[PDB]
């Protein structure tokens, strides 16, 4: 009933995947991250890219396939009641993309700033290369999709458009590439709080301001 | 004027200027004075200053108080700019007419292509007498004789006037009428186009073909008087010749150098070293435009700029002759207010706390040596 | 207010005169400011007056509020003298200076730091636009003869101080040896600031569209 | 009675002051104005800018201050026979403007352009800096701005607004500043004379025309 | 921090974005070095690290092995014209449009 | 090259010509500190009082 | 010099010579740091072999 701690799912899911990723170079960072011309390279972080590029393509044809085919159809009736519990979920979903924003955008961004102060690049495939290009972004940008999806699909307001701001926002990573904009959220959060008072402007959200609060 | 709020370090490794010296120090009106000297380009150049690939032997005055009749690095005149080469040295010669009654403080500067001029010592000039006095003549390889002075100047205001009366003449055909409020309204509600009409556009291509009847007749009026003219004269001098130096006797190495903050004294360690053979002293360092001697040693009698010159500035620990041979390592220490008067002290806020000057030694029968040093210098506080 | 149709003719006449006067120095103020900002300068010296470099930016630079008070008094009030009220600004503003300060205050002569002739320019395009009241039209052949006129327009002034003289061994024109005493601190040129000034009387016309904007705030 | 030579003193006032100051640098210039190091310069030139900044502080203070509350409340009835002589007066705080433009942006502008020409400066205080930045132009921005506020304060069709024309007007200088739009004038003029014109529309101005003229 | 302080509350006082694109951007831009230097100013003292000046920051860069308030006011100066642009494009963030 | 040993052992000792010597390594780093969480906190203090 | 003045198709013909940079070097040509050492004709009525 209502939102659920499906959230901790969201928060957690990226934390402990992405920890377990530190961990993972923070061992093989000096350990054949060194040398990329060595053959334990060639396994313990050559092979790691060819998985995830796999793995993405195939996550994202799932999930987003998923989600467009289990479309509400009959969107036209159906009550304020889940039409709250909806929002609500749509809001884990970009609580989701902006905690995978984070990872990808700051976190394993500058990371690579420092990664190059360190060593000279032997390749444009080095270990933060590996996970801050190839891993850390298509996982944002799928979280990304997903949300705009789930919105689209699931709730009214949302449906019959696509939104600017939101498709601004979710495909605009595609137009962030290096050497040698993202503020749209804005628009579609004032977007998903008006999506939230279609019914849930009672209120509160004009009536208990007028009185208690 | 200008050097002192600049970068005390700039102005020591930049443009060394020595064996100054200023023909007249009171002159009259059209008279002439005439500033001689040489000029090293510091191999040590700082970053930040374009190389003087395209520098120009300038002259710091406040404006035309003096005209500059002629100027030359080596034998050659030098109107346009002039690739100078660092680590050479040249002798310079610049060659002033008096044009305007009253006190100079003249200096001799290098302009440098990419950031900076670089300003050398500068004397007191009086010029007494009326400006009123002032002719530049100029004899043309077209036969007339003019003064510079007043040349073209009747020409440039006749032709300036005659087109700003034209544009009067425009405006104040049309403000004859009503200018805003009533065209203004004309325009709003209904049309325009009764605000307009020849003879209003006849008079438009009256102008017009005027204008342009008048500009051509006046300018092949212009090539019928003056036949005879060439293109702006321009483009950098290379092959400048720079003097030829015999390679010094002595040699000098800079073992710590300090300056005391505040204070007004540089102290720094030298080990001199004198090969060659006759018994040598130490007679001066020159600086910033700033010379300290060892009176001891060397008078000055160029009439160096009083407030430049440190007639007992500098002290030696030891200053006895250092035998041919002989090598010694000696305290020295400049020290005078210039040292503060012309900021050298400001060295504290600049990015690169190295200095660099020329030491010039004499030997017993008076003849010189000039070695240049270069080094860090650290400030001590306590 | 106000009582006869008659002094209504008097207020707009005061008001012609006191506006006029407004106009005038704001455009001298802020013109002039844009003549100096674009150009640490040729303006200012007989020997910068080139051929080249001097020929082809002037007339480019300077086509710009012309363009832009002419969108503004011929669209608005059909006065067709937007072009030569600017220039006559600067020209102003400039001998002003050039006379009481360049003269006045520091003593370069003014046979040498005399400012550049505009009106033959601002002229063509006044009327240009005057006649056949098309902008587009004004701006090709307009801004064309404008940028064309302005080497020849200053001829006359300018060619006395090209004669030769071998100064001290060196050919040099009296511009130069000008610019060497008194001490400071080829109509390809023509055409192309001609083909360039149509772009720039072009895109600052509908700059100065925005100008005329009438709106108001909160 | 309409219109008085209270715009004599418009175009005196300036004139006074800046040939008093225009004396003034004549003398100073040469003398205490060259080596900015001498003591002399922190008495003639150094002390005469910290006298004129508190100056237009307080005058600005002062003369916006006055007529922000002087403003007139009762605006709603007041006649034409006065929204005219206000009219003028408003046109006379714009020859005020102009004319202190023109002082600023061309006089004393061009004349740091000479200054600049024949002493290398030793201080981002020269004697011209000292006048052309840090006098001139605070005094035609407070010029500036009092027209402004007399309008928005006096006149209708200028109250109730803020004129965007205006507005980029006055505050246009704050983004002018050198190494190392003012043509709003025209928008806001072609404003006050509709504002002449309410009931100063007859005319003359469409009757008077039709007539003699 | 400092200058963020000073635009937020700038632009809160005297609800007017143009107000804080002036003096509020010029606030965000003066502060700046002045908010650092308690940080900064422990790291500039003199050195004579083998026989060269060189402030404790120096050593630091030259040790851990990698591989001018005219300047505040140019900053706060420029800031005006890049908070203005940006107040603008950030009305395009918000927009709320739909599409097809 | 090998190294052995702790980097806990590690010393970078300079002394200025203030009078004070100071190890590099650990130099300034609480005052940065501070001065970073002092003005953080003003931050979330601001947003704090607000929300 | 010329090895010849007139030549059959396929033919050879040697240009040799000495150049010399002038020291006082225009200002305005920037100095020939790279430098092309070329052959004008219209276009390939030779062709060039070998240059040295
Ligand atoms: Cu300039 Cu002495
Ligand atoms: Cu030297
Ligand atoms: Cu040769
Ligand atoms: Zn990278
Ligand atoms: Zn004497
Ligand atoms: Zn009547
Ligand atoms: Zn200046």
């Amino acid at each position: 009933l209502l939102d659920k701690k499906w959230l901790t799912f969201a928060l957690a899911i990226y934390t402990v995947f992405y920890l377990w990723v530190r961990w993972y170079e923070g061992v093989y960072g000096w350990s054949a991250g060194l040398d990329s011309f060595a053959p334990e390279f060639e396994t313990y972080w050559m092979n790691f890219l060819y998985t995830e590029i796999v793995l993405e393509i195939v996550t994202a044809s799932i999930l987003w396939g998923y989600l467009w085919k289990t479309r509400d159809r009959n969107l036209a009736a159906l009550t304020p009641r889940e039409e709250l519990r909806r929002n609500f979920t749509h809001l884990v979903w970009l609580v989701a993309y902006a905690w995978a924003i984070y990872w990808g955008a700051s976190y394993f961004t500058e990371q690579d700033g420092t990664w190059h102060q360190t060593i000279v690049r032997d390749t444009d495939f080095t270990p933060s290369h590996i996970i801050e290009f190839y891993l850390s972004y298509p996982i944002y940008i799928i979280t990304g999709f997903a949300a705009f999806i789930y919105a689209k699909t699931r709730l009214p307001f949302f449906a019959k458009g696509i939104s600017l701001p939101y498709l601004v926002l979710v495909v605009g990573p595609f137009m962030i590439l290096p050497n040698v904009l993202a503020l749209a959220v804005m628009g579609t959060l004032t977007q998903t709080f008006y999506s939230f008072a279609q019914g849930g402007l009672g209120q509160s959200l004009c009536e208990a301001v007028d009185e208690g609060l | 004027h200008g050097e002192k709020s600049q970068a005390a370090f700039m102005r020591m490794r930049t443009i060394h200027w020595y064996d100054l010296s200023w023909s007249k120090e009171k002159v009259k009106i059209n008279e002439t004075v005439e500033i001689k000297g040489k000029f090293h380009v510091f191999e040590g150049w700082p970053e930040t200053v374009d190389e003087p690939d395209v520098a120009f032997l300038n002259v710091g005055m406040p404006g035309p108080v003096f005209i500059r009749k002629e100027s030359y690095i080596g034998g050659q005149l030098v109107p346009r700019s002039v690739r100078l080469e660092i680590g050479k040295t040249y002798d310079f010669r610049v060659v002033l007419k008096a044009r305007r009654p009253g006190d100079w403080h003249v200096h001799t500067m290098m302009n440098v292509q990419g950031g900076g001029p670089i300003i050398g010592p500068g004397k007191w000039i009086t010029v007494e007498g009326s400006m009123s006095e002032f002719r530049n003549p100029v004899t043309t390889l077209t036969g007339q004789t003019v003064d510079l002075e007043n040349y073209n100047e009747g020409n440039t205001y006749f032709w300036h006037a005659f087109w700003f009366a034209i544009g009067v003449a425009w405006i104040g055909y049309w403000s004859r009428r009503p200018i805003f409020i009533p065209r203004l309204l004309m325009v709003d509600a209904g049309r325009a186009d009764e605000l307009v009409s020849a003879t209003d556009r006849k008079v438009a291509m009256g102008f017009l073909a005027a204008t342009i009847l008048i500009v051509v007749m006046a300018m092949s009026s212009a090539n019928s008087k003056y036949p005879i003219t060439i293109p702006l004269q321009a483009g950098t001098m290379r092959g400048m010749k720079p003097l030829e130096l015999p390679a010094p006797t002595v040699s000098v190495k800079v073992e710590d150098a300090t300056y005391r903050v505040p204070g007004r004294a540089m102290r720094m360690k030298l080990t001199i070293t004198n090969h060659g053979n006759s018994p040598i002293r130490l007679g001066e360092f020159y600086t910033a435009s700033v010379r300290f001697l060892d009176s001891d040693v060397y008078k000055d009698t160029t009439g160096y700029p009083e407030d430049l010159l440190a007639e007992d500035g500098l002290s030696v620990s030891d200053n006895s002759p250092l035998a041919p041979g002989e090598t010694r390592t000696v305290d020295v220490t400049a020290s005078d207010a210039a040292w503060e008067v012309y900021r050298l002290s400001d060295i504290i806020y600049d990015p690169d706390s190295r200095f660099a000057g020329l030491l010039f030694f004499f030997d017993a029968t008076g003849n010189r040596q000039v070695v240049q040093i270069d080094a860090p210098l650290i400030p001590s506080f306590m | 207010a106000v009582r006869s149709h008659a002094e209504a003719v008097q207020v707009s006449r005061t008001i012609d005169w006191m506006a006029l006067f407004v106009v005038f120095f704001v455009i001298v103020g802020s013109y002039h400011i844009h003549a100096m900002l674009t150009m640490g300068d040729w303006d200012f010296w007989s020997d910068w007056k080139d051929r080249r470099l001097w020929v082809t930016v002037t007339p480019i630079v300077l086509v710009t509020f012309p363009a832009a008070v002419q969108s503004y008094l011929w669209e608005r009030y059909r006065l067709p003298w937007g072009a030569t009220v600017c220039v006559l600004g600067l020209l102003l503003g400039e001998w002003i200076n050039r006379y009481f300060n360049f003269w006045g205050w520091t003593y370069f002569p003014i046979n040498f730091v005399f400012p550049a002739s505009l009106v033959p320019g601002a002229i063509i395009l006044d009327t240009v636009l005057m006649l056949s009241g098309s902008y587009l039209f004004t701006a090709i052949v307009g801004a064309m003869g404008w940028g064309l006129i302005f080497y020849p327009g200053n001829w006359p002034i300018i060619a006395p101080l090209h004669v030769p003289v071998e100064y001290n061994g060196m050919l040099m024109s009296i511009a130069d040896i000008q610019g060497y005493n008194y001490v400071r601190t080829a109509p390809v040129s023509a055409f192309f600031s001609a083909f360039m000034s149509i772009l720039i009387y072009f895109m600052w016309h509908f700059i100065g569209r925005w100008f005329s904007n009438e709106r108001f705030l909160q």
